RNA sequence: AUGAGUAGCGAAAGAGGGGUGAGAAUCCCCUCCACCGAAUGCCUAAGGUUUCCUGAGGAAGGCUCGUCCGCUCAGGGUUAGU
RNA sequence: GACCGAUAGUGAACCAGUACCGUGAGGGAAAGGUGAAAAGCACCCCGGAAGGGGAGUGAAAGAGAUCCUGAAACCGUGUGCC
């Protein structure tokens, strides 16, 4: 229940391979498109399917 | 000696102290070691009124922070008098 | 050619990188909206840096903004704070917090 | 089936009943999307129950709709209001009186938000 | 769950007090001690 | 440094509408809902020592956040012949 | 003074028998260096602020407030061969 030996860097390393984030799913909107989430309403000017809602 | 001048100290002027003062009360700074019947004769001698009673309290000091020290500042003696109706106000500029 | 450093803010530099990591050498104008619609923690320093590269870049070398794209973006660390939690049976563990430099270059395309 | 939200059976059906009434009198809400996609249900089952308009109908709605003041200089009680104004609003419509409506993410734990109002 | 110590002022004037250090030779010779060294705080 | 972005975050019911703000799940107001009631109510010992009241603050402390606080900075506040 | 030179020399080159620990007798630390002279960054730009990029002072600003020189463990960015 206790390590035996330290790890080293190449080990720690190649671990740590996965351990990432990824780019959001985002799309412009057709009025003054402001580069906003897909399936959401923006919050300045993505307006969703007519207004800008908030 | 006990000259009455050693006995007042300075005056108090705060918010309290004028709302008190509407009505004929005045709030002094005496020393720490004199007990009302001085107070009372003091005030008679120096301004020339009629007293009727005089409260008195005492205050402890207080713990600042100036830089990387620490101390504590002096204590305090606070005492109210009250003047009869006929006599007239002490002018406390 | 102009930069701009943060030097001391309060967060730990393996959380920062995993968004520079990110960011790192896509274009001015699309970096604001990836780094906006992120959620993580240090995504709004990051933003308020990058900002400031670009003024940087407006006002002192006349460069304009059309063009600009991101070459260094890295991460440094910082001094650390030294605290104390009380365990069980009087025995103290120690704990840490962090600081890191945050430091980025934007160049003319 | 359905979804717990966390909660103990007796305090979902409290939550979800606090949510059903501030439906009514505000006419828009934003809520978590869970809450919002397990509060539609109840709410248009409720609508349907003014729609007939009878004794029983208003008798059973009153054990669910709590009973707080929906229109100031009226004296409206909120069930007042959904047998009055809903009713005639919707008179023609087949179901599906809710719209739900996505938004970005909360800043202090990340929950995804919704908008959810009556159409 | 009584912990060891209790405060009491008056008990711990009258056991480790100054005035009461000052009746025996060993209680001179104490603060005679405290007093070599340097301390601020002679006696409690 | 490693273990590792791992274990833990210390008994308990909240929801919506306003507000303020550079910024609000966590701060103020309102309305419903819930818990204690031989106490989780009030008054007051020992002990503590300014922690009390008002106006500002956002470095460090609050096991998260914070426009808030028993935190930081300035002013104030304790009246006896019974 | 063929004595020491900041882990050395007094426990203490610095508000030291101090801070902390103990009911008490008692035990007992860590912490030096901007520049010859503050000449200690008017003004402009981003930012709520912190912090930066210019412009200035200076022989030096990579000298900008724990501010002489600044090694190793430790943490990163780019790239030639696998």
């Amino acid at each position: 229940a206790v390590p035996f030996r330290r790890t080293s860097k190449m080990k720690k390393r190649l671990r740590r391979t996965h351990f990432k984030l990824n780019v959001p799913g985002m799309t412009e909107c057709p009025s003054c498109g402001e580069m906003k989430l897909s399936h959401r309403v923006c919050k300045a000017c993505g307006s969703y399917n007519g207004k800008d809602i908030n | 000696m006990k000259d009455p001048r050693d006995v007042l100290k300075r005056p108090v002027i705060t918010e309290r102290s004028a709302d008190l003062m509407t009505e004929k009360k005045y709030t002094f700074e005496v020393d720490v070691r004199a007990n009302k019947t001085e107070v009372k004769d003091a005030v008679e001698s120096i301004f020339g009124v009629k007293v009727d009673k005089v409260n008195i309290m005492n205050y402890k000091g207080k713990s600042k922070r100036v830089g990387r020290y620490t101390g504590m500042t002096s204590r305090r003696r606070k005492a109210i008098v009250k003047l009869t109706a006929d006599s007239k106000e002490i002018e406390i500029f | 050619q102009a930069k701009a450093v943060a030097r001391t803010v309060r967060i730990a530099p393996r959380k920062a990188r995993l968004v520079m990591d990110l960011i790192r050498g896509k274009q001015v104008g699309e970096a604001v909206s990836i780094l906006n619609l992120t959620p993580r923690a240090a995504s709004p320093i990051i933003e308020k840096v990058l900002k400031s590269a670009i003024a940087n870049a407006e006002h002192n070398y006349e460069m304009d903004a059309n063009n600009l794209v991101i070459s260094q973006a890295f991460v440094d660390e910082g001094p650390t704070l030294k605290r104390f939690r009380p365990r069980a049976m009087g025995r103290a563990s120690q704990i840490n917090k962090r600081t890191s430099h945050i430091t980025i270059v934007v160049s003319e395309k | 089936s359905y979804r717990k939200l966390g909660r103990t059976s007796a305090q979902r059906k409290a939550m979800l009943r606090d949510l059903t009434t501030d439906l009514i009198i505000n006419e828009r809400i934003e809520t978590t999307e869970t809450r919002a996609k397990e509060l539609r249900s109840v709410v248009e089952k409720m609508i349907t129950l003014g729609k007939r308009g009878d004794l029983h109908a208003r008798r059973q709605a009153a054990a669910y709709i709590r009973n707080e003041v929906a229109n100031e200089e009226n004296n409206q009680d909120a069930l007042q209001k959904l047998f009055s104004d809903i009713a005639t609003r919707y008179e023609e419509r087949q179901g599906g009186y809710t719209r739900i409506m996505k938004l970005g993410p909360r800043r202090g734990d990340g929950a995804p938000m919704a908008i959810i109002e009556l159409v | 769950m009584k912990r060891t110590f209790q405060p009491n002022n008056r008990k711990r004037s009258k056991v480790h007090g100054f005035r009461s250090r000052m009746s025996s030779k060993n209680g001179r010779l104490v603060l005679a001690r405290r007093r070599r060294k340097g301390r601020k705080v002679l006696s409690a």
